[PDB]
């Protein structure tokens, strides 16, 4: 019972997060993780 | 009293039924856990139509979930109204349809169809006076087409006096999500003709068309596209679930919209459909409902109804509203449009008015249109099938699963053999 | 009678559009 | 439930397997130890859960010569792979299809089949096999051919995807690669259900133009191949809107059984300090796949006929935008499809964006892998045919094969059926007139 | 001085064409079709000053 | 009850009709939001001539607003009374007319006329007894010329007993904001003659004559001009809101061909001279009939007054006694003959017409249009000299 | 929505685009980083960059331009200097060898190393573009790349893109100063090879801007930057009504249909007004009549051809700032009554008035802050003088064949010169029946 509750909570939270991500039209059509891109640029320069 | 057993097959049918049940559960008053918390008394008068009783005063859907892949069962269970279905009704197979009608009609679908027919018998015999069955599926692709049609054939053989309504998503001219959609649709239409009583052909291009211009949604998604079909289903099956004036159940709709037996390929519609930013500029009344309802941009099939004559028209209105106004409006539309209605079927619009509106509204309308214009769909799918069977490509799967080259010609000739009556009636 | 012959859509109609990611 | 077994053959197979399995481990969360720190089900397609939380890959690494397995058994993933999975011989195959298929294959085929049988026994529903190799070396040609011959008779109903490195039209690395390639495409034609081929010169061009790497290497190439194969087998790893299976991959590419050679392309191959300047929208990532410069072989699809296409979208992507991109593609006269496949697109969407290994590719929330079956592959076939004809005109290097044990007529018969495969390609690609 | 950035006269975001939604921030589940361009405030002022040439 | 469907073609027609809806909303008591906020109960007595009802007492104009460029209709929405129209009535094209008659009559305009006829039928059905349509357009340029006259043709084909009031902005003698306006005007007066029932020629030179020599403005604007035009429109149509259209057309069009009218509006006083004004009926008549308040630049003293109307005014808000003139005279000969020479001068050397023949037209179209526009002339020279 | 794609060919085109995109960045609000300040973007709703700048993620505003050159270092100042983060480096396209002032090396031999990549990048630019208003090709009639690669671009863009408009902004060779000696050869070849592909070609002369900067700007040592920014202002004014909103807006199609009488004649004269110099600009009030007189004065013409040696056909006036429309009607009345300005005898309503409300923006430099300006495009027969001068130059060169071995060795055949000269002579004849008065 508890494991099923944990699993259903995971699916519910993932569904809510994806709702908030794909119902945002601008970030969905064009967008990316700019912080991750900055970290990747720094890692490339370090290497 | 009357009952309709809900059957949903395939990915599209399962996710559309995963919606039809949420919408009607909010219509009746059932929470996600299953027991009733509503506001008015008459929601439980006819709740034993789509809901079977359970212990503790809770109600479960009378639904059978069919798929050949255990991937959408989990999504249905993890959805909002997921912990309401019978887990015994979650019948599924650990295999792959692979978008093949052959692997749904002549292979592992034909192995799982006995276990499916088991619970179909169970839910159809836990009754006293059944009215019929309601199968939601997609003609394009596997499982929903192949297993759906095999299920239709067996159920129609077993219970012939009961109706068989099929809400079916047909391939659209604009965008296709499967390259063997013409093969699946052509092999499924032949079984759909001489088995079912009421087919409802639905185009995803037309659904997105409504969502972009009528609804003016920013991001039309699949949940929304299934929700329009759910609203149409709940509008159609309303006079047998809530009281009204001039009630029309599904059998009276069948007898007044199927003139000759094979011509039953309807075009569904739903027309209290307004955008939020244009909500305050609208005047939703009887003329506005009929006006948007006969408007030929709200049809959920991409079969354009000004290129063909209407044979029969059904309008199931919801909300309590002026009967004389409805009758005058239905006379007015027939008088104004005289070239789009056949002369040998006079006064060819049927009217039902139920008193209880759907949630969020006061007045609503649901359209069922049997017209000559359905020939465009079958001519289009026939053109696709002839173009892709002319070289007989994409076909070694069917010959390996056990089909024959004569059967494809039989299905193509039967689709043209339905293209013939629908143009004889259009040309008198 | 006019006040209920009119149809004003409420929030329970616009809260059913855009509810799932699929 | 939806497991698939990976068989990596040869040096190319082993190093592509290293890139693939590091990508898989970073995708799900399995450490190089073999233990998920977080503590789902998605670790069934590639991993097997043995007790006390240990995750063993469903792979068999085969090479007839050592030190390419010993690099794995010494490096960071030495505790991940079960030591009986990694199988070595004692003699290098020496760029010889004869050595890989006739004499030094029989000391290892029984052990490799025993390991594969144990893996298939440790599976409920086996989706298929993924055989990673090249059309170059003797191992990757001959032992791959013999493996497919045994797997076809023992596991006939299961699916097989080849991931093979086809020789470069210009550069390559060996003098015997045309011979091995002609010998192996004819034995893997009837024994591979679908065969994706990638070309080192094309990945070189992609890395030098899109990734801004003036000196790309095999690590970058195999990481790109790892991203391609992970984008292929993703719908049967995570959940999505249109989940498409391995049998659907086999279905919506092949119109005919002998035409099972699609071309894979990847979208966002962008290089971090170029992604600040483009949108990477769904229309753009669909256009970049159809562009005849992001192809993973050096062939021009404009000189050809697109039979079918599967688009595999990962991330925050909507089927509205997918349909819009398909509609934008279907109006251009450069991408000219055949006249017997009007609906020539299959779509698949999963909700999982690609993970980033610390390296070259950029973090994007949108990707698509394109699997396109087209007639443009005949040029890449026929150039190696021309090389083989030039060498076999006066029988260079043939004495090695015929002294190792294989008959003389294999060359001519493989060349004949390759020409037959060509003639099938133009006979299918030509339009209907009656 | 060199310049004053006047925001009074420029074409704002089209409420009727290019309705993909990727031009307005936030989650917006309906198309913006209430006329209130982000230049309304800085223009309705000029309108207030405008006079009608009949009995002013 | 009787109602009017207001369609407006082009940039010029869109701005004129926007100011028309502003002055009609001020006249009846509608705020820019749409809710009725007035002081007299007679304003809502016959409000269903220009305003369709909505939920919650929202009055929306019965207007179809067309333009082949997708930028003018955004400006119409951004205007002051912009949040009053239906959003689905804003039918548009994702292209440009580019001051071309063929680019409104035989191309994209003819591809978009189907949607506009859909919307016009959509408004005309939800009504009881439609008296006529009301198109505001510029006779020059594109959209108002090509698409506008194609619209008039299709509306005349579909609805045969409904009066077409087309307020057309004719080219000016003194000024010309385009170069192909003789081509557009000569190709559109042909469609105006046998289709429309009441054409109102309104000229910007005459409008500035009024706004400068009589109104004493210092910086007259386009909104000022369109306000004069809209006040004339409201004075024309006020009879069925507070001699209707049928009576005015019957009593003021003697022969079916000649119906081009001189408009005017004359309780008109400058701010410097308002406090010395002694507004009466003879003063209103003197301010009316004199040839300084003409709204079309052709002098009525040069011709003979065939027919004359006088709509005297519920007065417009802020005024005491108003007076609207509509007159058919033989002076309208000058308007056609001044641009016939422009058209034959620009056509004798066969220039500016490759971008009319490339869209699907022929050489004979211009010649036949010029021929029948000249044949318009003999009925307006014969009655000037019996 | 109303986008236009800029292509800058050759060294001339690249530095023209440098000036133009500096003005676009400073007017449209975009920093030389690409990011717009939050105050400048009105609630994130100021779409008046969408005709030049395209939004990507991270707020970047990448331009819709391709800076093409056959030879290095000229793109390299752009990708090294203060605007290195604005342009996508794949937009900037560079070869490795110059055309060396050869039309043959710019069109036939070194054009194929970059023509496919430039067409691919133009396809990419047009992909994220719903309604393409037109292409703006900025180049010279001088250098070998600016002739030959421009002509090859016209051929390829006309084959691929036949329904889209093309406006050329070209540097015509000057009567006196010059920069090379094969300049008449390049000009005569590229006029023939771009005549049937250009929709409308505005030409700009060097000595006229020389005179304007020396006379109206009081500055005796300017450079190509001060010459070059005037072209930037002219393009900012021609595509202005589809950037901001005004009383009478006007589109790229409308410029053509009110400037181009016959298909061959598409060579207007660009003139700009208030080119005043700060400590010359507070002393006059600069009304609409004054700024129209400045354009119609035969000393502020920007091609060295005198309009009184000819007759105007069509003049497109474009006013910007606080301009009253019936004040400009009163001004054009006086312009029409003036007699030295003579029109053709077949275009009596020879004016098109366009009004934009947005005042001109001032970059840090030489030009003055003014609240009224006008760009006047006149299609007149006086440019036959500038044609015939270069006709004389080509005749003097081709009488005995100087520098022709370079042109024939790099792929081009001999008869190209003859056919280009015959087409030029036909165009010069065409001007005569255009200019002569009607007698029938
Ligand atoms: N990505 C990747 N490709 C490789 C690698 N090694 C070789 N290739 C490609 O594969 C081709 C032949 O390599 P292999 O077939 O793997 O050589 P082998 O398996 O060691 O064969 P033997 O030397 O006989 O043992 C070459 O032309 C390379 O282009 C590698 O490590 N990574
Ligand atoms: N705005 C502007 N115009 C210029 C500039 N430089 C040159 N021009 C014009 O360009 C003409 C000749 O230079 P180009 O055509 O650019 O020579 P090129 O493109 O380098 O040709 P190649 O030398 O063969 O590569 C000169 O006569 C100038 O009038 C400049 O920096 N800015
Ligand atoms: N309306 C609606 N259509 C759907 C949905 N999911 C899938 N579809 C349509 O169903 C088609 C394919 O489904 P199908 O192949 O029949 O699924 P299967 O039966 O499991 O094989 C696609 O073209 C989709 O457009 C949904 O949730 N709602
Ligand atoms: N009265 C009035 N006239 C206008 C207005 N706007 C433009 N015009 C006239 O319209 C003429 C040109 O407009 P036009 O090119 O026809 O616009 P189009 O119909 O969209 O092509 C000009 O000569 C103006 O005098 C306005 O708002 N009011």
């Amino acid at each position: 019972d508890l494991e099923e509750d944990f699993g259903q909570a995971k699916k519910r939270h993932a569904e809510l997060c994806r709702q908030k991500r794909i119902f945002n039209a601008r970030n969905r059509i064009f967008g990316g993780d700019i912080d991750a891109w900055n970290v990747q640029v720094c890692d490339q320069k370090i290497r | 009293m009357r009952e309709i057993v809900h059957l949903q097959a395939g990915q599209c049918g399962n996710q559309i039924g995963a919606k039809f049940w949420e919408v009607i559960s909010d219509e009746h008053g059932i929470d996600p856990t299953g027991t009733y918390h509503g506001d008015s008394d008459l929601q439980l008068e006819r709740i034993n139509v789509y809901y079977n009783e359970a212990t503790g005063g809770k109600y479960v859907p009378r639904a059978v979930l069919v798929d050949l892949e255990p991937g959408t069962m989990d999504s249905v269970r993890s959805g909002p109204f997921g912990q309401i279905f019978r887990p015994d009704n979650f019948v599924f197979g650990q295999s792959g349809a692979g978008n093949n009608w052959a692997k749904g009609h002549y292979t592992e679908g034909a192995e799982l169809v006995d276990s499916v027919l088991d619970v179909v018998r169970k839910e159809a015999e836990s009754c006293d006076c059944l009215q019929g069955f309601q199968l939601t599926h997609s003609l394009g692709g596997g499982t929903g087409s192949g297993m759906g049609t095999l299920l239709i054939s067996k159920i129609r053989e077993e219970y012939p006096d009961r109706i068989m309504n099929t809400f079916s998503v047909v391939p659209s001219p604009k965008v296709s999500d499967t390259v063997v959609e013409p093969y699946n649709a052509t092999l499924s239409v032949h079984q759909l003709v001489e088995n079912t009583d009421e087919t409802y052909c639905i185009d995803n291009e037309a659904l997105y068309d409504i969502c972009f211009r009528t609804l003016k949604l920013t991001t039309p998604t699949y949940g929304d596209l299934n929700h329009l079909v759910s609203a149409t289903m709940s509008g159609v099956t309303t006079c047998l679930r809530f009281p009204g004036q001039l009630n029309a159940d599904l059998r009276k709709l069948a007898v007044n919209m199927v003139p000759f037996p094979r011509l039953h390929f309807f075009m569904p519609g739903f027309a209290p459909l307004t955008s939020r930013g244009s909500q305050q500029y609208r005047a939703l009344t009887v003329p506005e409902l009929t006006q948007q309802m006969f408007d030929a941009k709200n049809m959920m099939a991409a079969c354009d109804p000004r290129h063909g004559r209407y044979l029969t028209v059904a309008a199931v209105f919801r909300g309590r509203m002026s009967m004389k106004e409805v009758d005058e409006q239905m006379l007015n539309v027939q008088n104004k449009n005289s070239s789009y209605f056949v002369e040998w079927i006079p006064n060819n619009v049927k009217t039902a008015v139920c008193d209880i509106p759907p949630r969020g509204l006061k007045m609503s309308a649901t359209f069922i249109g049997n017209s000559t214009a359905i020939q465009e769909l079958f001519k289009r799918i026939s053109e696709q099938f002839t173009a892709m069977f002319r070289r007989k490509a994409f076909l070694h799967w069917y010959t390996g699963e056990g089909m024959d080259e004569m059967e494809f010609t039989e299905a193509e000739s039967n689709m043209n053999d339905l293209g013939n009556p629908v143009v004889t009636r259009g040309a008198c | 009678m006019k006040e209920i012959y009119t149809n004003q859509p409420t929030e329970d109609y616009f809260t059913q559009f855009n509810t799932r990611s699929r | 439930q939806r497991e698939c077994i990976s068989v990596h053959v040869g040096q190319a197979g082993v190093q592509i397997g290293n890139a693939c399995w590091e990508l898989y481990c970073l995708e799900h969360g399995i450490q190089p130890d073999g233990q998920m720190p977080s503590d789902d089900d998605s670790f069934n397609t590639f991993f097997s859960e043995t007790g006390a939380g240990k995750h063993v890959p469903r792979a068999v690494f085969v090479d007839l010569e050592p030190t390419v397995i010993d690099e794995v058994r010494t490096g960071t993933y030495r505790q991940l792979f079960h030591p009986e999975q990694l199988i070595t011989g004692k003699e290098d195959a020496a760029n010889n299809y004869a050595r890989g298929h006739y004499t030094i294959g029989k000391e290892l085929i029984d052990l490799v089949l025993d390991r594969i049988r144990k893996l298939a026994d440790q599976c409920t529903g086996l989706q298929g096999f993924l055989i990673f190799h090249s059309f170059g070396g003797g191992t990757g040609s001959g032992f791959t051919s013999l493996l497919m011959e045994r797997l076809s008779v023992d596991y006939g109903k299961k699916s097989k995807l080849e991931f093979s490195i086809y020789p470069a039209p210009q550069v390559s690395t060996a003098v015997v690669e045309p011979y091995n390639s002609i010998l192996t495409t004819h034995t893997t034609l009837e024994h591979s259900d679908c065969a994706f081929m990638v070309d080192n010169e094309a990945i070189y061009d992609i890395c030098r133009r899109n990734l801004d790497i003036e000196r790309p290497t095999y690590t970058n190439l195999n990481r790109l191949i790892s991203q391609i194969v992970s984008s292929i087998t993703a719908s049967l790893r995570f959940d999505g809107a249109l989940n498409v299976d391995l049998t659907e991959f086999q279905t919506n590419l092949v119109p005919y059984p002998r035409i099972h050679f699609p071309l894979a392309t990847y979208a966002p191959v962008i290089s971090a300090e170029k992604a600040y300047h483009e949108q990477l929208s769904v229309a753009e990532i669909t256009n970049a796949c159809f562009e005849p410069a992001n192809q993973m072989v050096k062939c021009d699809p404009r000189h050809g006929k697109y039979m079918a296409c599967c688009l595999l979208y990962r991330g925050d992507v909507v089927p509205k935008d997918v349909n819009a991109a398909i509609a934008a593609i279907k109006t251009k006269r450069s991408i000219q499809f055949v006249d017997w496949c009007p609906t020539g697109f299959k779509v698949g969407i999963n909700y999982q964006p690609p993970t980033v290994v610390p390296g070259d590719l950029a973090k994007v929330q949108r990707a698509v892998c394109m699997l396109s079956n087209t007639t443009a592959i005949a040029e890449a076939w026929a150039r190696l045919d021309h090389k083989f004809d030039l060498m076999y005109a006066k029988r260079a290097f043939v004495h090695w094969y015929v002294g190792e044990g294989m008959e003389e007529g294999e060359f001519s018969e493989a060349r004949e059926d390759m020409a037959a495969l060509e003639k099938d390609y133009e006979e299918v690609g030509m339009d209907s007139v009656e | 001085q060199d310049d004053d950035y006047s925001v009074v006269h420029r074409k704002c975001r089209s409420q009727f064409t290019d309705l993909n939604g990727s031009k307005r921030f936030g989650i917006n589940t309906w198309h913006d079709e209430s006329g209130i361009y982000a230049n309304s405030y800085l223009k309705r002022k000029l309108y207030s000053l405008t006079t009608s040439p009949i009995a002013p």
